[PDB]
């Protein structure tokens, strides 16, 4: 692509969730999820093979319906009370509609069996982007509704995504849909706390990107897709086994890493509204996200796999490619728990 | 919850009120920490990069320190303001509202019979 | 004007069953989701209209605007999924499960 | 002439069901422009001109390069009409006659409120201006470019930017 | 009602005179004049195939144009506000970026077709 | 350059008849002193009743009736 | 209705036994359509008749879970008498296990599915007896 | 809840103009100058109070000087302003311009007769200043009371009691 | 016509406010006949 | 909203035709433009919780000024009243119901 096209293209992409924050007619935030969802679809399919435009059909079409079901809900509010905000005294109707397809954007169970495909259908960028910034804007319609979701269908689609995160990541050798369940699994807990002080939501959203930048960055520098390319890590750049560990660790949250914050606040403010077993329920299924990432590190950094010949010119040649963020962001996260009352 | 507090600035950093708050020390033991977190980053950019370590990058290491420091001093400027909101809207709402909380008036050991509860 | 909102609210969840019960072909989830848009934009015509909110009638056109962009990039996919498998079938798009 | 309005809308119920019933995309042309015709009838009706030709205009000008396409991509030997199959034919038939039993079951259950058979044409229009100028459709979207020029701007990007995304998508 | 009775009227003429035509003559049916005409020689396959469009993106372009017109066409309404500056500035802007976007397709060979 | 667009007058002269109007369109409303007068004839239409005012006692420039030397007199219209 | 199930403690357990079972019977019948619409959307069958039988074998199943936890909670409250008691519900868990087990031919499913059922319809007493509102609305 | 109030019958019985409209636009220019005094009070009542019910009597001196302003072109210049509204009736959006020597005769005559001068191009477009002995209608729309906003804690802050009440951080 | 019914207001309001609230074209032309109702709607959208 | 942009630089993108009552292109009111200001002029400096029960009439004026249901159900009653007399012969229409009135003007 020439330099006017991504110019566009990386505008729109990036004036899309603005738009939708610095807007208070809901109008106006479904263009910016529109303009999400048009500019996303180039970079999809800028490498043209059949796998990255079947991720391309997925993503429009899955997407599509959603953005109409919210327009549906818009315009029923708009019937409704003659405005273009969702007030109090609005529906529950319409509402949940909302947060369906609010859901269905995000790609939260059991409206979640098109993120991992559309994921292992794309590159490494293009997964950091869709998993990354494409979930702020609709979390931001959510923010900007706290007090009128229903408390329950919004608890049980967190503990659907728990659930099918941990499940579905538990069996994939494939890295880039275990990128895609780790976020079904995130947005579940952040869903989970949305209407119980929605601050905790943002810090959970900032804790998982800047958790998974980093570690798509380690799967970009030698374009890694798989348990057998990341476990020949030790030979080709083996200076990153310590910032993957940690990183996994701190996915799945372990307490001396700062990933174990948002699940501890977050049970703390649930168990200050007598939302117990689910709470319960949540906390043991993070440890079977932890699993899958504690058998990826043992494969990568503590039982070194058999390695190849052709390894050796990685070897004589040099790098450049660690972008000097990598390192800021992996160590913020996994190292900034003492700083926890300066982030809440 | 406090984004509807009355007089709240939209997208301020630190307004003028925060200013009557004491500043942090300089020498506060969260913001050497953050100084050793950039000099761990600084360290970590060299290891990632096959460069030697403690000996490389001076400059890009003075100025991880650096930055890190300059951010923490703020933001632990605007928590603190945070907070002092928060603790100040606690006592204004329990000043206004005595009847919720009343003056509760306890007991000693001597008036109340606790059970007892031998091992054996 | 209530039994016409309901009627194009019915309308609107009929074409929404339709483009999400899939068949074959794409092209007609496509026109699913077009026939969505046009429930809507009618609601929203009707609704302005009837409030004589002369304010909010810019919004349908806004509709259009988008939801024609989005058949455009629909459109080219399909041009896309043609050019790989040929006949435009939903079901020969069966490869990233593996 | 009371009637009108209702049965305007039960065709286009009627239009969108048999498009998502989904025959060939040439048949869900037709739907997609005798729903618009419609679409444009009652917003007509409701007062409005303007709207209802555009949705016209858009809808024949955008199903023109759906025939173009459908001739190429999505053609069959059999394009499946509505009689092709008799199980879309019986889904048409009870869905027409499912409306039809609800419409009756819904006129009892609540005797006015949601759908007034009785009162059928009094609640159209509501408050109209019976002295007025410069008051059709029309005044309001041209505030697109006065006092709404968001919209303008936010829609022309949509515009010039689906061009590049046209183009790198088919490149 | 005036307009609706035009158009049944119109609509009537035509259908009678479609029944005139074919309740009207006489016919002598059989499969040979019944199948398609294809010059003399029969058709090697069906119509109802595959027939590649080669201005495909000149097609998705017009409708984005089409949409470009029903944003102009509010014009003679925007004129009559009192402002005459910002509805200038606009369509200014409308119009410039409609055609800096038929420039970048036509130095991009897009108006060319798919050979 | 001027070699280019005398060129250019021969080769596609479509477009620089364009370029050219195009730049006219926006270079002229700059320029004429009546640009200024459509703003006030769109002003002066009165699609809507001129709601009358109390009289407080202090609205001296305001008029007590129509055909009063006071109020906008509109006969720069009149022999624009 | 809401009430149908509600009507499932507007009397202790040992009493109105017959009612309690067939309630927990129609609850047990609701969660095997909606297994079943979910296995017959995804990873169909190879024929519709075989999607129906589908249907069948997990609504009557879980029908059976159903009704065998009901009668045994309600028969072990009416004998040993003790409402507020989970040793009930635990036994009926695990009947249900049983007929888990049964109905899908496994000795391990039959013991994992009753202590699992069992303990969670333990919790569930006890929390329907101290008061655990799950899905509670916000209060801080 | 609370019954309407709404005036009877013999509360509107009423001498109306009972005269057309091309016969009322011909006489617009002239009507707008005399009678402007009644017409401006019954217009800052209508529009102050937003109530019908409030002007009828100043409806019935409008009906009254109008009929007044008529009875003068009926005993003073009654042929020119008929041809003048007659050819005027011809037209299909009734368009001064079409009668503009027959304006000449009716003005003539009534200016020699009574004075009338038409008005100028912009002066009946402008506000216009009325009084009357009316009081101001305090409370319109009929609000209730506002109610009371929630009071703003008033102290200059301090640290926060023993730092961040978190779980064990000191400071 | 509901002098019989039992409880009835015939001049009650369906607001809690005493304002004047402008009728509309169904109250006004309710009773009345159906072209009065069809011209009313349909008068100016079907031109003259 | 989320990121208060608007509110930090003083403009209006979106935030000034946000309901009916608000700056129709010339001035012609919306209906309801009466309620929905008086509903929203209560709940002002009020925020949510306490502005759904402390301008609670006001909200339920101007919904039945928008939706108007109440009305819809008082003229179907009289409808049906008068049916039901006329039926059995009770009632005798006027002529200013009937289609034989004296126009006013
Ligand atoms: C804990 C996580 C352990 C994960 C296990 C990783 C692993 O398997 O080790 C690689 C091991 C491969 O052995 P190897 O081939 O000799 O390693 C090549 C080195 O990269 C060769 O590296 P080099 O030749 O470029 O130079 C040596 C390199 C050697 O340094 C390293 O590469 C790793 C040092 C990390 C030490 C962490 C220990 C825990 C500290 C607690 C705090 O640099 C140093 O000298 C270390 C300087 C001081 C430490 C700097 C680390 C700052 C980040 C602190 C993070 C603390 C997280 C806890 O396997
Ligand atoms: C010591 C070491 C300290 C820690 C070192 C960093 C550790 C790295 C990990 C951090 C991850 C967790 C961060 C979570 C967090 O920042 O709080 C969530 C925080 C919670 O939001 P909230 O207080 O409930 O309401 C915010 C309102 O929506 C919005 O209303 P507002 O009045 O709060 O305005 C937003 C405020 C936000 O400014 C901030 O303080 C957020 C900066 C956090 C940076 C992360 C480090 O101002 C700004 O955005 C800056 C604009 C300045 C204009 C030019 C001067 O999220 C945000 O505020 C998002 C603001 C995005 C602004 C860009
Ligand atoms: C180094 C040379 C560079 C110059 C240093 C400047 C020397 C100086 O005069 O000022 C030092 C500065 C001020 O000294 P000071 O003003 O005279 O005395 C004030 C008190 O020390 C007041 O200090 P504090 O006790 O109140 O500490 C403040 C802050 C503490 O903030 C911190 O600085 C955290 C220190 C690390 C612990 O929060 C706390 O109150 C303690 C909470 C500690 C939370 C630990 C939770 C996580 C468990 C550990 C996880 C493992 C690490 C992460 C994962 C590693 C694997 C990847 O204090 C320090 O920096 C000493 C740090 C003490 C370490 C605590 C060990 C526990
Ligand atoms: C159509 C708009 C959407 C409305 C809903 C559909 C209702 C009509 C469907 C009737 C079934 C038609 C069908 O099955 O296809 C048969 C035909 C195809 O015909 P055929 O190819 O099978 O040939 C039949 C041969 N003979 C006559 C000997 C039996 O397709 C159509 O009917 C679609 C045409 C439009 C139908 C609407 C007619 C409206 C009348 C206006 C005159
Ligand atoms: C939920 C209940 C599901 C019941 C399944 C009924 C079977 C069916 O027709 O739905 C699937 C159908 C897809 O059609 P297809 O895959 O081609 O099936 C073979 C037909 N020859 O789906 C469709 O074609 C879309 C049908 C939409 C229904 C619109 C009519 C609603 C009123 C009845
Ligand atoms: C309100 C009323 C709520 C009632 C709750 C009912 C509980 C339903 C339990 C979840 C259904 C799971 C059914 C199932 O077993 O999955 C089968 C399906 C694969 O099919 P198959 O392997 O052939 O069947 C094996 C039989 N165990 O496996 C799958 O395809 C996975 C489907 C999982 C989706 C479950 C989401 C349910 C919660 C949604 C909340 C909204």
């Amino acid at each position: 692509m020439n330099p006017i096209t991504l110019a566009i293209i990386y505008f729109t992409i990036f004036l899309g969730p603005v738009i939708t924050m610095s807007s208070t007619n809901l109008m106006l935030m479904w263009v910016g999820l529109e303009f999400s969802l048009l500019a996303i679809i180039p970079m999809l399919i800028n490498k043209k093979n059949p796998r990255s435009t079947e991720a391309a059909t997925k993503y429009f079409v899955t997407q599509a319906t959603a953005s109409m079901i919210i327009l549906l809900a818009i315009v029923l509010n708009y019937k409704q009370l003659g405005t273009w905000m969702f007030q109090q005294q609005t529906n529950g109707l319409i509402l949940n509609m909302t947060l369906m397809a609010l859901s269905m954007k995000l790609g939260l169970a059991p409206f979640h069996f098109w993120l991992p495909e559309v994921t292992q259908g794309i590159p490494l960028h293009m997964g950091l982007i869709l998993l990354t910034w494409q979930k702020i804007a609709p979390l931001s319609i959510l923010i900007q509704i706290y007090p009128l979701l229903n408390s329950t269908i919004i608890l049980m689609l967190a503990i659907t995504s728990i659930f099918m995160g941990a499940w579905g990541g538990l069996n994939q050798t494939q890295m880039r849909k275990i990128m895609a369940y780790s976020s079904i699994a995130h947005m579940g807990w952040m869903l989970a706390i949305l209407p119980y002080n929605p601050s905790l939501t943002l810090l959970n959203l900032m804790i998982y990107i800047i958790l998974t930048a980093p570690m798509f960055m380690a799967l970009m520098l030698n374009n890694s897709m798989t348990i057998n390319s990341i476990s020949l890590l030790w030979n080709k750049t083996p200076a990153m086994l310590t910032m993957i560990s940690l990183m996994l660790l701190s996915l799945g949250g372990l307490p001396p890493l700062t990933g174990f914050l948002p699940k501890w606040i977050i049970i703390t403010e649930l168990m200050k509204n007598n939302c117990l077993i689910m709470a319960t329920l949540m906390a043991m299924m993070a440890l079977l996200n932890l699993f899958f990432y504690t058998r990826l590190i043992y494969s990568t950094s503590l039982t070194m796999f058999p390695t190849n010949n052709n390894s050796k010119m990685m070897t004589h040649q040099t790098k450049t490619k660690p972008n000097l963020m990598f390192s800021t962001l992996a160590i913020m996260s996994t190292m900034t728990l003492p700083l926890a009352p300066q982030l809440i | 919850m406090m984004n509807g507090r009355p007089g709240h600035e939209p997208l301020k950093f630190l307004p003028d009120e925060a200013r009557s708050l004491p500043p942090p020390k300089l020498n506060d033991p969260r913001l050497v920490y953050m100084g050793l977190l950039g000099y761990c980053t600084g360290l970590m950019d060299n290891m990632l990069r096959m460069r030697p370590v403690m000996r490389a990058g001076l400059h890009r290491q003075l100025l991880f320190v650096t930055s890190f420091v300059f951010a923490g001093y703020f933001y632990l400027k605007r928590q603190n303001y945070l907070y002092a909101v928060k603790d100040h809207d606690m006592f204004g709402y329990i000043k206004l509202h005595p009847e919720d909380f009343p003056e509760k008036e306890k007991k000693t050991y001597a008036e109340i019979l606790e059970p007892f509860h031998p091992v054996r | 004007m209530p039994s016409t909102f309901f009627n194009l609210t019915m309308a609107f969840s009929l074409s929404l069953l339709g483009t999400l019960m899939f068949r074959s072909h794409l092209m007609s989830t496509l026109l699913c989701l077009e026939g969505m848009v046009l429930s809507l934009f009618i609601m929203t015509s009707v609704t302005s209209l009837n409030s004589n909110s002369m304010s909010s009638m810019p919004i349908p056109i806004t509709i259009l605007v988008f939801a024609a962009c989005e058949a455009a990039v629909g459109l080219a996919l399909l041009v896309k999924v043609s050019n790989t498998y040929g006949t435009d079938y939903v079901q020969n798009l069966n490869l990233l499960q593996c | 002439m009371n009637n009108y309005i209702f049965v305007l809308s039960s065709l286009f119920l009627v239009g969108c069901l048999g498009l998502a019933l989904k025959p060939s995309p040439i048949y869900g042309g037709l739907g997609l422009i005798v729903s618009g015709f419609v679409g444009c009838l009652m917003v007509l009706g409701f007062g409005g001109s303007f709207l209802g030709l555009m949705v016209f205009l858009i809808y024949l000008g955008g199903m023109l390069v759906v025939f173009g396409y459908t001739t190429a991509m999505a053609t069959e030997e059999y394009p499946e009409t509505w009689g092709s199959n008799w199980l879309i034919l019986g889904f048409l038939v009870l869905g027409v006659i499912m409306e039809v039993f609800l419409i009756c079951v819904l006129n009892y259950y609540d005797e006015v409120g949601v759908i007034n058979l009785d009162g059928l044409g009094d609640w159209l229009m509501y408050e109209v201006d019976d002295v007025g100028v410069m008051l059709e459709g029309g005044i309001g979207v041209a505030a697109m470019y006065s006092c709404a020029t968001w919209m303008m701007v936010v829609a022309g990007w949509s515009l010039f930017a689906g061009i590049f995304i046209i183009i790198e998508i088919t490149r | 009602m005036n307009l609706y009775t035009v158009i049944f009227i119109n609509i009537l003429l035509s259908l009678t005179l479609i029944l005139v035509a074919f309740w009207l003559p006489q016919m002598n049916l059989y499969s040979e004049k019944a199948n398609p005409y294809e010059c003399g020689f029969d058709p090697t396959s069906s119509a109802r195939l595959p027939f590649s469009m080669k201005f495909f993106l000149v097609a998705i372009t017009f409708l984005l144009f089409d949409l470009e017109i029903a944003l102009l066409l509010p014009l003679p309404w925007a004129i009559q506000t009192i402002k005459t500056s910002t509805m200038m500035i606009m369509a200014f802007i409308l119009v410039t970026i409609l055609s800096l976007g038929l420039a970048y397709e036509w130095t991009q060979k897009g108006l060319e077709w798919t050979e | 350059i001027s070699a280019f667009l005398k060129n250019a007058w021969a080769k596609e002269p479509v477009l620089v008849v364009s370029f050219s109007v195009w730049g006219l369109a926006i270079i002229m409303p700059m320029i004429s002193p009546y640009t200024k007068y459509a703003s006030m004839i769109n002003k002066a239409t009165p699609y809507n009743y001129p709601v009358p005012v109390r009289d407080d006692g202090n609205m001296p420039d305001v008029p007590s009736h129509p055909q009063d030397p006071l109020g906008p007199s509109l006969d720069w219209l009149k022999n624009l | 209705v809401k009430r149908f199930f509600e009507s499932y403690h507007e009397v202790p357990d040992g009493t109105q036994c017959h009612r309690k079972t067939y309630i927990t019977t129609a609850l047990g019948g609701i969660c095997g359509i909606i297994g079943s619409a979910y296995s017959v959307s995804l990873n169909p069958a190879d024929s519709t008749l075989e999607a129906v039988a589908r249907v069948g074998r997990y609504t009557f199943t879980a029908a059976a879970i159903g009704a065998m936890f009901g009668l045994t909670t309600c028969v072990s409250a009416q004998v040993r008498e003790k409402p507020d008691d989970p040793l009930n519900y635990f036994i009926g868990g695990c009947a249900g296990g049983l007929t888990l087990g049964a109905r899908t031919h496994s000795y391990g499913t039959a013991a994992m599915g009753c202590v699992y059922m069992g303990t969670a319809a333990a919790l569930f007493k006890i929390g329907k007896l101290e008061g655990w509102e799950l899905f509670p609305t916000p209060k801080v | 809840p609370g019954i309407v109030e709404l005036p009877t019958l013999e509360e509107l019985k009423v001498e109306e103009v009972k005269v057309s409209s091309a016969v009322l636009k011909a006489a617009a220019h002239h009507y707008g100058a005399q009678c402007d005094k009644t017409n401006k009070e019954f217009m800052l009542c209508r529009w102050e109070e937003k109530d019908p019910r409030r002007c009828l009597k100043e409806g019935k001196l409008v009906n009254g000087c109008a009929l007044n302003f008529f009875r003068q072109i009926k005993s003073h210049c009654a042929e020119p302003f008929t041809e003048y509204w007659t050819c005027l009736d011809y037209s299909n959006m009734q368009l001064f311009r079409h009668c503009r020597q027959q304006q000449a005769k009716f003005d003539q005559c009534v200016l020699d007769k009574l004075g009338w001068v038409r008005p100028d191009l912009g002066q009946l477009s402008k506000v216009t200043k009325v009084k009357t002995d009316r009081p101001l209608p305090e409370n319109p729309y009929h609000s209730r009371a506002r109610p009371e906003p929630n009071p703003v804690i008033e102290g200059d802050l301090k640290p926060a009691k023993h730092g961040t009440r978190f779980f064990f951080w000191t400071v | 016509i509901m002098k019989d019914v039992p409880n009835w207001k015939v001049g009650e309001s369906v607001f809690h406010t005493t304002r004047w609230v402008p009728p509309l074209i169904g109250e006004m032309y309710g009773l009345r006949t159906k072209e009065e109702m069809s011209n009313a709607n349909f008068g100016f959208t079907w031109y003259t | 909203p989320f990121l208060d942009i608007q509110k930090k630089l003083g403009i209006s993108l979106d935030r000034h035709f946000m309901f009916l009552s608000a700056e129709q292109p010339y001035k012609n009111a919306a209906r309801c433009h009466a309620f929905e200001k008086e509903w929203i002029e209560c709940a002002h400096g009020i925020g949510g919780t306490r502005a759904k029960k402390e301008c609670k009439i006001e909200f339920d004026d101007f919904e039945e000024c928008l939706l108007r249901y109440k009305t819809m159900r008082r003229m179907h009653d009289i409808k049906k009243q008068r049916e039901k007399l006329m039926k059995e012969g009770k009632y005798t229409p006027p002529p200013h119901h009937s289609g034989r009135e004296e126009p006013r003007p």
